[PDB]
């Protein structure tokens, strides 16, 4: 585990405010996607057939180290749930259902349902993540998972049940990075709920 | 190599 990832996440959590100023982004969305008046940390999807659906973080990073986390109730991620980061020039929506995030070169997801990375997959097969992983194999995982971005060292990773499952990508430095997910499951609700960021040293 | 096995 990094020093500096140590250090990010022991200081106590953001507030409300730098939350919201680090949520989904409204204006930067698929429209089969709406951010709720009532959280504007969790947005939904409108029940769409033969579609694959994404949003943004408000905030794209080109420096430092950020840590968010993400809830994403099991039994609301269907066939395509991806979690990750992506370029502003990302696409948003897709017809049919599909690993949307990752699936080219502005991208960089973990399909939670395969526990699989990808990264420009239409071109680069998926890599399994956790480690331990056989080739066949995925891992059922929990709500909850927490996405560390360093865009000092160019790198993604992430935290699932307080374990660091080290770094998923590289290759990110001096790019500007947004939160990103897609989803096809019809009325999920998925939170984002920013940690903390901290300045390269 | 899409979830129904299709790259
Ligand atoms: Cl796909």
């Amino acid at each position: 585990r990094p020093a500096r990832l140590d250090q990010l996440l022991d200081m106590p959590a953001a507030g409300l405010a730098v939350q919201l100023r680090h949520a989904w982004n409204p204006e930067d969305r698929s429209l089969n996607v709406f951010v709720k008046d009532d959280d504007r940390l969790t947005f939904h999807r409108h029940p769409v057939a033969q579609s694959t659906d994404g949003i943004r973080g408000k905030v794209g990073h080109a420096r430092g180290l950020h840590a968010w986390q993400i809830n994403w109730p099991a039994r609301q991620r269907g066939t395509h749930a991806v979690v990750g980061v992506a370029t502003a020039r990302a696409p948003l929506h897709s017809v049919g259902y599909t690993a949307l995030v990752g699936s080219d070169a502005e991208s960089w997801g973990w399909d939670l349902g395969r526990s699989r990375l990808y990264h420009d997959g239409k071109n680069q097969p998926g890599v399994a993540y956790p480690a331990f992983l056989g080739p066949d194999e995925a891992f059922a995982l929990p709500d909850s998972l927490l996405v560390v971005l360093d865009m000092d060292e160019g790198t993604l990773s992430f935290i699932v049940d307080g374990q660091y499952l080290g770094v998923a990508f590289r290759g990110l430095k001096g790019k500007k990075l947004y939160p990103v997910v897609s989803a096809v499951w019809g009325h999920c609700e998925v939170t984002m709920r920013y940690i903390n960021g901290l300045d390269p040293e | 190599w899409d979830i129904n096995n299709n790259x």
